[PDB]
């Protein structure tokens, strides 16, 4: 009666990307960093729910899991840096360029002692709807999957101690949860695996057409 | 019985039978969803009227074709050359579309529209749909097992798999209508302008995209055993900002 | 003054959880909303929609468009006996249905189903079929003399659509499980009463459609992950 | 009694937020308010201010008083060409006038521009220039023909400052990106229709003004850092 | 409508100072401290806000992100002391004289264990505005650019341990972020780069007179 | 302004304590009450029903 709603279908807190950074023994600058872009279609479980649906509106939460483990000399005292930047604005790969140290970026910090980290963010299409699936092409000519429209920023995280370094695990694991859930134009549910970002493949790894649906032999007998 | 509204009309209209597409009319965009004017100079009233298309050819085994929309339409009528120059625009669809029906014969298909693209073209590496695929004209894609422009960007063409990756007879999510012969001779669907951008590109960016997929294929013991289609599109709401030269 | 004490159960991790908490960018001004359709706030419009059923899954008819149909034949001779399925959402085939895979993202469901089946062949053909309902408390008879009893109606080919008829949820509580009962629930028969009447030459070979659509109540509470489609292989960064 | 739990989300690193939190030093009293100009709340009073446009930034012109100034000759014998520029904000020479640098700071824009452009040289020199916009559907068509073709306005040179005419947002969507496009949006064109008639021992050489303004709708999102300036070498402490 | 406005421009959390503090392995008495006075100017990010306007009128919040890192024997437990000096008064530089052990100066105090440290501070300068640009001297003749008009006061951390001391980094970043925005007088923007603090340089480092501004090559073809 | 002090006795482990903590799946709708006897709400309907007492317990 009410339950049954998108707000309920997609509005579970489910893991989106491993984040996982690994600190090097000796660097000559500080280039320790996870690579990744912005993403919906990432894991089957997650995929298939927007995969059933056109176009969507709905705002982001985004919590993050860091894990903490010693391995020498009782590591594990440090504060890092988790910073969001803005979709469209180009984004460095170093340690202290504009971005970093800039009064435009959204910035938020961590340390052992206080509560898990969590917040909320705001709309992030530039349109009145989120960007599914794109048909045809933009402005550009060839690429097809990820458009310069549907874009919603960026999350790296950074090393802030100096000499003081040592090798430690830092599992930082992202969960997503929906809010402000409304979305129209039903879509049938995908029928293969996925292999690829925003790309459905059938003829991919050389694999035979066997696809989820159950076969019966007679059909009378059941 | 006809249905007035311009100078050029079609026969063979009928009664208009068709499921309600969620309870919207093909509205006519008034200046509440826009802009302060975006109106530099107003197009021909009579613009909406019916387009008449070649027939295609009737296969034994048939096994489904599509046409998007407003691909399919580019070099029809006068409207042809206004959009290409015109910069970014939206357009309502009048669909009509069927063959001539005996009481003898057996065929049954059934007619949907969804607006959404997403075949495998290449192996492993970088997929991507090809250009001319999706843009082939007043043609569109005769669906037939075979190699076309070697082997390179290539949709599958499979029917069962409704090319952009979701399970047949399931795909009638959208608005449909599945037509018969006893019942019904002639095809009629509603179809508004559905989309994120209130205007995009017409070149590039597909519109809409009419299903065609039969459920009973043209299986007749007799003297003759082909059917042409008769196509016959209505465009509603022409409405386009961009003033530009005629010739280029 | 301050009352300055740490609830328990409260300020730890939790799953599913509802925050009034600050927006980090709360200046930027969203798009206006337009006028689009498709919309939905419940999930009874998604059921709403007619899904097509694949009577014919086997081998054989997999990789054709002869699956979703029924195969018929208007010789007098074979055993009149069609097909024999379950009424269970979440079982084979209706579990590849458009309602079928939105019950494998709930735990707990509810609710009716509408039947109806209309004629894919000619106009001169007419075939009167039975349509009956057989309860779970016993394994299925399947016989001829087992066509008039409990829930019969016999549909003749005529010119309107196949009015529905009643196909009730028999449980003594609202909900029950979501786990495929192969003899948990009802059973959908149908049968050859008589055979197609067709004039001289007349193609034989006709087959029928075979939907299904949710009807008015639905309740359906906590939801799940599927079990149809599993990744663990190669995934893109 | 008292509620005591953590909130998950709450009391933790944020980088824009809002807090209520007391001053450290409040005993203190500010110097009061005087009546002083130039005082803005909204960024529309920026974007008001005629900016100039640097229309002949070339690598001959770079270093002189010249490449604001339109290059105007008397002579008929050369193309009727003057210039082709685009109608981004984010885009040169659009980019260095003062609503360009701060579209720079902004992710998503939309407005208007007024477009006027009056005469420099002499009180005794007429000549009629049209004005055209190009639709940024096609590639941008160059020739002497293309004159009277959408939107167009010949302006002849009299007494009156130039009034602008309809230059507008052509968009299906309120916001588009800021990124710098070359074929995104349209372009301003301007055509040698007349020759500058002079009488007997006049100057042959004048040239023209090339301003830009603001309009009245203007709104813009989210903001950003600009891509023009950089700092990575020595910084005073 | 409400977005556009300068309370979202100057209201941004941006790093101002990079203040690092290093441990010395063994000193006579406690000098261990990190010299910095108040500044606006700092940087390229920030500065060309501030260089838009002649004179402002906002207060100020400033966000302490101090970065602990461990070394040897676990060095990590302690607490530091971060004090705000009044603008004007006489700042000392040892263990405590005068002012660090004093009830008129601003004292806060940060462990491991609560928050991160984040307050707000009141009106700062002497006059109705704060001073952007100082145009010609004061009282003095020759003194450009930092004036006693223009004063802030002054941040300095001291450590508090005396024989329990080890080699460890304390990164202390300093955010700033923006109160009660009123502005007035728009300036036009700054063409080059900075060198050094309230000055904007051209004939410097002998480089060449190269601007940010792109040059087109024809002006026809675009 | 906000009053920010950990109050002593609060924020630590208890065996009875009574929450007002939001749930973990408040979307759930659970099954509607049916008429069903032998409803208690307190302990003296137990011992209202007359127990027989064992009262030769030996051991033979």
């Amino acid at each position: 009666r009410d339950e049954m709603s998108l707000e309920s279908f997609l509005g579970r807190s489910g893991c989106i990307h491993e984040s996982k950074l690994e600190v090097t023994l000796a660097n000559y600058n500080k280039e320790n960093f996870t690579v990744w872009a912005i993403n919906l279609q990432e894991m089957a479980q997650i995929r298939r729910k927007f995969e059933l649906f056109t176009y969507t509106r709905f705002d982001s939460e985004i919590t993050l899991v860091p894990c903490i483990s010693a391995l020498s000399q009782d590591i594990g005292h440090i504060t890092m840096q988790y910073m969001y930047v803005p979709p469209g604005a180009p984004v460095p790969n170093s340690r202290d360029d504009y971005a970093w140290q800039s009064g435009t970026n959204a910035s938020v910090f961590w340390q052992h002692g206080q509560a898990y980290p969590r917040f909320s963010l705001p709309f992030l299409s530039v349109a009145s709807a989120y960007y599914m699936f794109y048909d045809g092409y933009d402005e550009q000519d060839q690429n097809y999957g990820t458009a310069n429209t549907n874009n919603m920023g960026s999350l790296c995280s950074r090393i802030v101690t100096e000499k003081h370094i040592h090798k430690v695990h830092i599992m930082t694991r992202i969960y997503h949860k929906a809010k402000h859930v409304k979305a129209w134009c039903p879509r049938p549910p995908r029928a293969l695996e996925y292999t690829r970002a925003h790309r459905t493949n059938f003829k991919i790894e050389d694999r035979s057409i066997q696809t989820a649906i159950v076969t019966r032999p007679i059909i009378t007998t059941a | 019985i006809q249905i007035t509204r311009g100078d050029s009309t079609i026969t063979s209209q009928d009664v208009a039978n068709a499921i309600v597409a969620y309870g919207v009319w093909p509205h006519y965009l008034s200046s509440k969803d826009a802009s302060a004017i975006d109106k530099p100079s107003q197009p021909d009233t009579s613009s909406n009227r019916f387009y008449t298309l070649r027939s295609v050819t009737w296969s034994s085994s048939s096994k489904g074709w599509w046409w998007k929309l407003p691909d399919a339409l580019k070099d029809m009528g006068i409207f042809g050359e206004n959009m290409f120059y015109h910069y970014l625009g939206r357009s309502g669809y009048t669909i009509h579309v069927q063959c001539n029906a005996s009481k003898f014969h057996q065929g049954t298909l059934i007619v949907a529209l969804i607006p959404e693209h997403q075949i495998a073209s290449a192996l492993h590496g970088n997929v991507n749909v090809g250009y001319n695929y999706t843009h082939p004209g007043e043609t569109g894609r005769e669906v037939k097992a075979e190699t076309r422009l070697n082997p390179d960007l290539q949709p599958t063409e499979e029917y069962w798999l409704n090319f952009d990756g979701t399970l047949l007879g399931n795909i009638t999510i959208f608005p449909h209508q599945f037509i018969n012969l006893r019942s019904n001779n002639s095809a009629t669907i509603i179809a508004p302008y559905v989309n994120a951008v209130p205007m995009d590109s017409m070149r590039s960016h597909n519109n809409w995209s009419l299903v065609i997929i039969p459920i009973c294929p043209l299986e007749t013991s007799s003297a003759i055993n082909t059917i042409p289609i008769t196509i016959s599109i209505s465009p509603m709401c022409a409405e386009f900002s961009g003033a530009r030269a005629k010739r280029q | 003054g301050l009352p300055v004490f740490i609830t328990p159960g409260s300020g730890q991790f939790l799953t599913t959880d509802d925050f009034q908490s600050p927006c980090a960018l709360p200046w930027y001004h969203p798009t206006k909303e337009i006028s689009i359709p498709g919309e939905v706030k419940n999930l009874v419009e998604i059921c709403q929609v007619d899904s097509l059923v694949p009577i014919n899954n086997t081998d054989t008819y997999i990789n054709s468009e002869n699956m979703y149909s029924v195969v018929l034949q208007s010789s007098i001779n074979a055993p009149d006996k069609i097909f024999s399925i379950r009424t269970d959402v979440a079982s084979q085939p209706l579990a590849t249905t458009l309602i079928g895979e939105i019950s494998s993202y709930f735990t707990h469901w509810t609710g009716s189903l509408r039947f109806s089946f209309m004629f894919c062949g000619t106009a001169n053909t007419t075939v009167k079929l039975l349509l009956a309902y057989t309860p779970p408390g016993i394994a299925e008879p399947t016989t001829r003399k087992d066509a008039m009893l409990g829930t019969h109606v016999i549909w003749d080919v005529g010119l309107q659509s196949t009015i529905s008829m009643v196909v009730p949820w028999i449980s003594a509580s609202h909900y029950r499980n979501t786990s495929p009962g192969r003899s948990t629930s009802g059973y959908i028969t149908c049968w050859y009463q008589t055979r197609l009447v067709i004039p001289p030459q007349t193609p034989p070979t006709a087959r029928l459609l075979c939907f299904v659509s949710g009807c008015k109540d639905f309740c359906l509470r906590m939801a799940r992950d599927t079990n149809l489609h599993l990744q663990s292989g190669a995934i893109a960064q």
